[PDB]
RNA sequence: ACGGAAGGGCACCACCAGGAGUGGAGCCUGCGGCUUAAUUUGACUCAACACGGGGAAACUCACCAGGUCCAGACACAAUAAGGAUUGACAGAUUGAGAGCUCUUUCUUGAUUUUGUGGGUGGUGGUGCAUGGCCGUUCUUAGUUGGUGGAGUGAUUUGUCUGCUUAAUUGCGAUAACGAACGAGACCUUAACCUACUAAAUAGUGGUGCUAGCAUUUGCUGGUUAUCCACUUCUUAGAGGGACUAUCGGUUUCAAGCCGAUGGAAGUUUGAGGCAAUAACAGGUCUGUGAUGCCCUUAGACGUUCUGGGCCGCACGCGCGCUACACUGACGGAGCCAGCGAGUCUAACCUUGGCCGAGAGGUCUUGGUAAUCUUGUGAAACUCCGUCGUGCUGGGGAUAGAGCAUUGUAAUUAUUGCUCUUCAACGAGGAAUUCCUAGUAAGCGCAAGUCAUCAGCUUGCGUUGAUUACGUCCCUGCCCUUUGUACACACC
């Protein structure tokens, strides 16, 4: 069950809601990026959260999404 | 309980002096740390000077911890024949 | 001595429950709230956290007297090599044993468990906690046992802030009637915290950009 | 005119990693604060004591077992070093809960 | 809240497909039944019965036959310094070298005695008076509040038809919007780190040194200091790493799930720890000096001592252990783990050398431990033979005799050893438990218990399949819809 939580596409919402003059669809720079801009208290979760915006970012990238 | 008056002045003199008693739950002991009588005679004489509200009494973890009080000064003056203002654990020592 | 530090790690251990033990009967009506032991050259420090260390201390230092000599005869210790300081508890209403002897203190008392726990846990949230909430479990007054929840603010239940933040008392406030248990609990803040993770390992903080004022084209500045 | 090189080696051990690792490296860094000679810090095998219970207080219920542990933790480091600076890392670096000893021991 | 009402789901404490079995056999072991001076007791569907850490020779111990002691605080009163009161040699006696009792008569010195009141102790009662703890619902996903909408209202909406997840997990529809508890996060551990810090308690390379075979240069060992060097293996600190990634199928191009690639690892990475609100007259006064009340308290239901008993056997049931053999027994030989654990005011873990068929003994030793036992040279297992389907050399119950060890004590045989005795059991009725990958099952250790006693247990590693990758047929459980005259809620 790989379904991300709410907190997790919740601040992945925030992120790239204030932070698109950044960011890519690379998991790396992204969550290096989390790291940079974020006090995420946990490498794992903050992980979670940048591969879910990479996804989220991805795929705003080829048609937008609601929210 | 029924003990000879010499242990009883070996128990009211140790506690007299040193302020403090400690004793754990076991009888068939034969003797007592510091104190040269039989653990018995100990912590009976104690639960009688304890209930005519003379020494505090406590357990915890299979030990008898004995405190002392002030009618229990004023009652251990008049059982060991000494003036007032005599002794017990109500100086401060060496410096410490 | 020679011994094997697994087995004197455990008999430390073994040391230190006899010792709260102790303290804490012995220790009740001063508001008792915890020890440590340190093994240092020349002497080994117990250090007391009662709340009322005017008392504790006695009549010029008579009584701290009484529990050194206590605590030294028991475990077998030469006069000095021990020593029982008393050093105040920094806001009583955080240790959860400190507010849990206090409504055990309460219903000695006789005053209303309502207004006992209410008065308990509004003293907790005013001491600046983050959460706290207060079981009473127990036959009272009536015949057939009942139990009453009383919380107010935020806690958290689960997972390993558990270990980090929230205090668990339980003390067993004995009567005429029968006997209630008192579990007292505290949620205190993790902004503070001084030492140890400050924050929940849900709070994920985002921070706010600022506008930019683009245009005007390019240029250089010579320095 | 005191000052003699004598072989030591101080063992560190206790249960709070922080504060053991803590009073371990301020150990190696504090005593290399002067260029002396030494083995630095050896971790020995983390140490596990288990107990394996019955949460139950009785009999009755399912068969639940619970199982606690406690973790020793054991540092030695090797000094080269007189005496008086010897005395001088016994006397500070001093933490509660962590037990230091410090052996001569050269056969 | 409940229903012998309707519709959906969930699940190896459910099916399916198979696996290994259990149920039949001997024995071990618990429960019942009986027996008994006593055969102490709680627990009886899942959620009682290899459970109370319950492996009882004494003790434990609560039971039975018996003998002691008060360890009955304290207040009042009474007795009494012509003596209130304790002890005892011997004997009578008694299981007993108990002055328990008595014979006789020394001693002791206000410690006690008697009496009342009051205490105290109590594995005595009440878990249906309670604390606490635990088990069960639950191998579950539920609880709540702010602004707002509907209602006089208690309340409702949020918190929902669908879809998707292990998840009130998401997406989505949408008078709701955004949230907190719980799930998730987190923790802990097993997986990766020729990247960092290092280590005669870990280990490698080189060399001093030396043995063997080669002898051409070698190959194979020794040398807890002969130095030097390294940190890949080992150890543990700090960091890295995965976020179901990349590509691509399928689906309201949404959550997601499916496949290939890559990767230490892509079933919540594997396995655990914690874990809401609420419920039960679940269990536990036989863990507690946690406790209310009741009962007992000197011919004790207090404790202690001797002896016995929980093990008593026509039979019912449960967890099991060893088997019926030829993918085997026997016998030589090959030989590899991981979790542990160990002695101070002591005899714990024991290498080594001899004595012995064996069990064991005896003399030394290391080790308070990564340093010693120990590389725990474990067992299954692999290899060479013997036996050859014959209740056989499979099987080892039953039983006689002899040596040893634990322990004051081994008879009703604690355990271990050798000789002989050579049962039932020829794959097992209806029935029924567990299980989806290093899992099942086979195999053995360590640890708990422990003086001596594992056929139990908690972990640990060793060899390593078959069959799903689904469903709602049996079962159990959730969810709405529905009824209700229940609300101490179908007991």
């Amino acid at each position: 069950g790989r379904v991300r939580t709410k907190t997790v596409k919740r601040a992945s919402k925030a992120l790239i809601e204030r932070y698109y003059p950044k960011l890519t669809l690379d998991f790396q720079t992204n969550k290096r990026l989390c790291d940079e801009i974020a006090t995420i208290q946990s490498k794992r979760l903050r992980n979670k959260i940048a591969g879910y915006t990479t996804h989220l970012m991805k795929r705003i990238q080829k048609g937008p999404v609601r929210g | 309980m029924l003990m000879p008056k010499e242990d009883r002045n070996k128990i009211h003199q140790y506690l007299f002096q040193e302020g403090v008693v400690v004793a754990k739950k076991d009888f068939n002991q034969a003797k007592h740390e510091e104190i040269d009588t039989k653990n018995l005679y100990v912590i009976k004489a104690l639960q009688s000077l304890t209930s005519k509200g003379y020494v505090k009494t406590q357990f915890s973890w299979q030990y008898y911890y004995y405190t002392l009080t002030e009618e229990g000064v004023e009652y251990l003056r008049e059982y060991l024949n000494l003036p007032x203002x005599x002794x017990x654990x109500x100086x401060x020592x060496x410096x410490x | 001595a020679l011994i094997s530090k697994k087995r004197k790690l455990v008999a430390d251990g073994v040391f230190y429950a006899e010792l709260n033990e102790f303290f804490t009967r012995e220790l009740a009506e001063e508001g008792y709230s915890g020890v440590e032991v340190r093994v240092t050259p020349t002497k080994t420090e117990v250090i007391i956290r009662a709340t009322r260390t005017q008392d504790v201390l006695g009549e010029n230092g008579r009584r701290i007297n009484e529990l050194t000599l206590l605590v030294q005869k028991r475990f077998k210790y030469a006069p000095g090599t021990i020593v029982l300081y008393a050093e105040r508890v920094q806001d009583r209403g955080l240790s959860a044993v400190a507010q849990a002897e206090s409504m055990k203190f309460k219903l000695l008392n006789g005053l209303a468990i309502r207004r006992a726990a209410y008065g308990v846990v509004r003293y907790v949230m005013e001491s600046g906690a983050k959460g706290c909430e207060v079981v009473v479990s127990g036959k009272l007054r009536a015949a057939r046992a009942k139990a009453m929840k009383f919380a107010d603010g935020f806690l958290i239940h689960s997972g390993q802030p558990v270990n980090d933040f929230i205090d668990t008392a339980t003390r067993h406030v004995l009567m005429r009637q029968g006997v209630l248990g008192i579990k007292v609990k505290i949620m205190r803040d993790p902004a503070k915290s001084r030492t140890g993770p400050k924050a929940l390992p849900d709070a994920v903080t985002i921070i706010e950009p600022k506008e930019e004022e683009p245009i005007l084209a390019p240029s250089v500045k010579d320095y | 005119q005191q000052q003699q090189i004598i072989k030591i080696r101080i063992t560190l051990t206790s249960t709070k990693v922080k504060q053991l690792e803590n009073v371990s490296s301020n150990i190696v860094k504090n005593a290399e604060q002067h260029n002396l000679v030494k083995k630095g810090p050896v971790r020995l095998p983390t140490k596990v004591l288990k107990i394996s219970t019955r949460k139950t207080p009785n009999g009755e219920g399912s068969k639940t077992w619970e199982t606690y542990e406690m973790r020793i933790h054991k540092r030695y480091i090797d000094l080269e070093a007189p005496v008086q600076i010897v005395k001088r890392i016994t006397q500070i670096t001093i933490e509660p809960g962590v037990d230091v000893e410090v052996v001569v021991a050269s056969n």
